[PDB]
């Protein structure tokens, strides 16, 4: 998919 | 030429007013593409641009979920930045996210982007390398050791690697017509006394695509870095953008000045002058 | 910690009196992000005002595109209204079809 996963600062 | 694709994520906390607002938009060079927003009344991956509103159903989903998930990750974001900073629950704060690739005119990646910034300032960068990360101070070290722990960074470069510029290349071949022509700015001088001895002079810019252009006046072949007024780059809400500088010259002397302009949609670059 | 907005009133297309246009009021270089901005006919705020959606250039600080048709006359006059965290009052900003 497109978007990209976050990550928890 | 080359191209970007970049998503700006920006993440608000409002103590008292519900949980924080996570917006999301994306785009390609100077053209918006999509937009998502927790505060819309069914959020949503969202088409903001012609182009992309071929892609199919699953496009719109896979996407949707993912910044669904991305909202709850800010809030996470917030809740730890605050802890990192000893700041009270009393505040509102943002955390700003940019993310994506750059490729040359062949399509081939040139490199990759991954940052943030709290409350204004930079937090965390993902390094040219993609493999390792610039903290801005002790806080942001915290992240940098989780991140390392979890090798976040493979994550990240996968997707700017791969993803990303599969994306970016198949955008710019959708919307050929548009994200692969660079519109020249239209040109003139206008000249307005400002008393019996001083007039301005004003160059202008309007219609160009995209944003990138420099506009300069020259006295005698000399550059008038400090004495020119030079507005910023603004949009017209067409796709272009509009820009003017102006410099104060003695009546009678107008001949003296020349304004020169640089833009990708040119032929050649100009030079103005009045009349 | 905050930085104020830079503001600019202009419209989409050339103005010629009589024919229809947009009035655009750019506000940039702000932070943090909540800012109000109104569009003025002869001191009264325009109704319909639509902006662009919340993005931010390179150095962080933000960007919003507020803009509505309009038709220029020779009478009316038009202005931006913007209020921010960094403003004691409102800023005022007047149309002028050469800036």
């Amino acid at each position: 998919a497109a978007a990209k996963k976050k990550y928890c600062l | 030429g080359s191209h970007s694709m970049r998503y700006f994520d920006t993440a608000m906390s409002r103590p008292g007013r519900g949980e924080p607002r996570f917006i999301s938009v994306g785009y390609v060079d100077d053209t918006q593409f999509v937009r998502f927003d927790s505060d819309a009344a069914s959020p949503r991956e969202e088409p903001r641009a012609p182009w992309i509103e071929q892609e199919g159903p699953e496009y719109w989903d896979r996407n949707t979920q993912i910044f669904k998930t991305n909202t709850q990750t800010d809030r996470c974001s917030l809740r730890n930045l605050r802890g990192y900073y000893n700041q009270s629950e009393a505040g509102s704060h943002t955390l700003q996210s940019m993310y994506g690739c750059d490729v040359g005119p062949d399509g081939r990646l040139l490199r990759g982007h991954n940052q943030y910034a709290y409350d204004g300032k930079d937090y965390i960068a993902l390094n040219e390398d993609l493999r390792s990360w610039t903290a801005a101070d002790t806080a942001a070290q915290i992240t940098q050791r989780k991140w390392e722990a979890a090798r976040v960074a493979e994550q990240d470069r996968a997707y700017l690697e791969g993803t990303c510029v599969e994306w970016l290349r198949r955008y710019l071949e959708n919307g050929k017509d548009t994200l692969e022509r660079a519109d020249p700015p239209k040109t003139h001088v206008t000249h307005h006394p400002i008393s019996d001895h001083e007039a301005t002079l004003r160059c202008w810019a309007l219609g160009f695509y995209p944003a990138e252009i420099t506009l300069t006046w020259q006295r005698d072949g000399e550059d008038q870095t400090q004495d020119t007024e030079l507005v910023e780059t603004r949009p017209a809400g067409d796709r272009t953008f509009q820009k003017w500088a102006a410099v104060v010259v003695p009546s009678g002397e107008e001949q003296r000045y020349t304004c020169h302009v640089q833009h990708e949609g040119l032929p050649k670059p100009l030079t103005l002058r009045w009349e | 910690i905050q930085r104020t907005p830079k503001i600019q009133v202009y419209s989409r297309h050339p103005a010629e009196n009589g024919k229809s246009n947009f009035l655009n009021c750019y506000v940039s270089g702000f932070h943090p992000s909540d800012i109000e901005v109104d569009l003025l006919k002869n001191g009264e705020r325009i109704e319909k005002v639509e902006h662009s959606d919340l993005s931010f250039s390179k150095d962080w600080s933000f960007y919003l595109l507020y803009y509505t048709e309009f038709t220029p006359t020779e009478k009316d006059e038009y202005a931006c209204r913007v209020n921010h965290v960094t403003l004691s009052q409102p800023k005022i900003v007047k149309w002028d079809r050469d800036m």
